[PDB]
């Protein structure tokens, strides 16, 4: 059976270099060409390259995006493809995979490893703040109110939230995180609850981001008049 | 370079129903070197189908593709609930390869108009010196709206960002936050803020506000 | 600009049918989304149904999915919303108005002036 | 070249 295994992934400052390995089993590795493709988040798909196999030049090809900068090469001995990629910038961040170029006259692209991710950041880690959205006094009375907790400037990804340690979950919409013009994140999360319970009920985010060690719990109230 | 053109950007159906997804090539391109691939959120790309008439191994008889120079269409007779993704098609045969945008098929439902929800800063965010207004539209249908923030009337552009969720599991809605950023002495000196919502769902924009420093 | 007119409103009786239809002058209105929209007696303006570019679909509000149908003749510059099992509370002036946005945010602009509608038993 | 099993010498 096919598997694709990327490596070699993560952090890194612009303008220096990163190689990628996919280790490939389950079929000849030696006797197919290789292929990879990025995915910028929340954007598409970019072809950035091919290797052909030994049998048919064993040279490269890929696009001007990254002509110069990428190159792929490969292992036949050890069943590897690799993409050494020069001169980094931040346009590069994108979920990397490799791929099996198929056989014959119709060269899709036919297995994909699970991919690894390349962050191309100047950012020092940082721990996030937490402040709260808190509802209004306006709301209806018999009615539904919503609050949250703004989780921000953060780095690197990922932040986990929940609400009242996992026990309130209806209700509950955590967006995605977005990237600050400053380089670091920021994410929200909200829940909506009926008005009546504003008094009586506790409601605590639990944000933890493990980069910095940092966990905390915040409670949402409305605002003293 | 050959150009990708997918069509709808979001097609919306129910389970059981017949999908079909457009794919434009800026130049003719022989099907021989076209494929549609599959993309779940968070999961790599798929191959379905490719050339004239060829199937990825594994792939249920309900996928198939058919078209030639410039127009081709993924179809899917029956969708079933796993089918609900992001499709993409490709060119390989000319250089670079391309891909299309993609095309969402995303589980169709009535139209249910946003609740809107403003956040003021709080106190404790001002104390650092910026301050984040929110605007929250929450579980509505179809996707598209658009949020105007007005502060002392003026229409603000270039200073906020938006971040939307997946489709509800449950109501099949979506939920929209979004978050104005200013400085701690340009929020001072205005008074009024609102987030002004439009959808298609509401006859006229709905508009949520407070006054800074008013209970 | 831009104008609306709607027609073939009228009285049946509950469990009719009905047909309305809304022409556009001064544009072709093929690229833009086309709403209907109704307000009862004593009641706010209601969604009813969008027609959006052929081949963006329709969608619908709670109380009409199944019986009300919305389509497009962009040949006409025309679109029409198909009334079926008609109640009394869908007694209404029924609207028609232009999504100016061609991604479809609802900047309903230009309305046109209404059709009566009025189910009797 | 866009052909990648053929070798283009």
């Amino acid at each position: 059976e096919v598997q694709l295994v990327e490596s070699g992934g993560g952090l890194v400052q612009p303008g220096r270099s990163l190689r990628l390995s996919c280790t490939a089993s389950g079929f000849t590795f030696g006797d197919y060409a290789m292929s990879w493709v990025r995915q910028a988040p929340g954007k598409g798909l970019e072809w950035v390259g091919f290797i052909r196999s030994k049998a048919n030049g064993g040279r490269t090809e890929n696009p001007a995006s990254v002509k110069g900068r990428f190159t792929i090469s490969r292992d036949d001995s050890k069943s590897i493809a690799y993409l050494q990629m020069n001169s980094l910038k931040t346009e590069d961040t994108a979920v990397y995979y490799c791929t099996r170029v198929e056989l014959g006259s119709s060269w899709s692209l036919g297995y994909w490893g699970q991919g690894t991710l390349v962050t191309v950041s100047s950012a020092s880690t940082k721990g996030p703040s937490v402040f709260p959205l808190a509802p209004s006094s306006k709301s209806t009375s018999g009615g539904t109110a919503a609050l949250g907790c703004l989780v921000k400037d953060y780095f690197p990804e990922p932040v986990t939230v929940s609400w009242n340690s996992g026990a309130l979950t209806s209700g509950v919409h955590t967006f995605p995180a977005v990237l600050q013009s400053s380089g670091l994140y920021s994410l929200s999360s909200v829940v909506t609850v009926p008005s009546s319970s504003l008094g009586t009920q506790t409601y605590i985010c639990n944000v933890n981001h493990k980069p910095s060690n940092t966990k905390v719990d915040k409670k949402v109230e409305p605002k003293s008049c | 370079e050959i150009v990708l053109t997918q069509s709808p950007g979001t097609l919306s159906l129910s389970p059981g129903e017949r999908a079909t997804l457009s794919c434009r090539a800026s130049q003719s391109v022989s099907s021989t070197y076209l494929a549609w691939y599959q993309q779940k959120p968070g999961q790599a790309p798929r191959l379905l189908i490719y050339g004239a008439s060829s199937r990825a191994t594994g792939i249920p008889d309900r996928f198939s593709g058919s078209g030639s120079g410039t127009d081709f269409t993924l179809t899917i007779s029956r969708l079933e609930p796993e089918d609900f993704a992001v499709y993409y098609c490709q060119q390989y045969g000319s250089s670079p390869w391309t891909f299309g945008q993609g095309t969402k098929v995303e589980i169709k439902r009535t139209v249910a108009a946003p609740s809107v929800f403003i956040f003021p800063p709080s106190d404790e965010q001002l104390k650092s010196g910026t301050a984040s207004v929110v605007c929250l539209l929450n579980n509505f249908y179809p996707r598209e709206a658009k949020v105007q923030w007005k502060v002392d009337n003026a229409l603000q552009s270039g200073n906020s960002q938006e971040s939307v969720t997946e489709q509800d599991s449950k109501d099949s809605t979506y939920s929209l936050s979004s978050t104005l950023t200013l400085s701690k002495a340009d929020y001072e000196k205005h008074k009024v803020y609102a987030c002004e919502v439009t959808h298609q769902g509401l006859s006229s924009p709905v508009t949520k506000s407070f006054n800074r420093g008013e209970c | 600009x831009v104008q609306l007119x709607x027609s073939g409103g009228g009285x049946v009786q509950x469990g009719x049918s009905l047909x309305l239809s809304c022409x556009a002058x001064x544009x072709x209105x093929x690229x833009x989304x086309x709403x209907w929209x109704r307000q009862x007696p004593g009641x706010x303006r209601e969604x009813v149904x969008x027609x959006x570019x052929x081949x963006x679909x329709x969608x619908x509000x709670d109380s009409x999915x199944g019986r009300f149908t919305x389509s497009x003749d962009x040949x006409x510059x025309x679109x029409x919303l198909q009334x079926x099992x008609l109640x009394x509370x869908d007694x209404a002036x029924y609207y028609c108005x232009x999504x100016x946005x061609x991604x479809x945010x609802x900047x309903x602009x230009x309305w046109g002036x209404g059709t009566x509608v009025t189910v009797s038993s | 070249n866009a052909n990648p099993n053929v070798d283009p010498n």
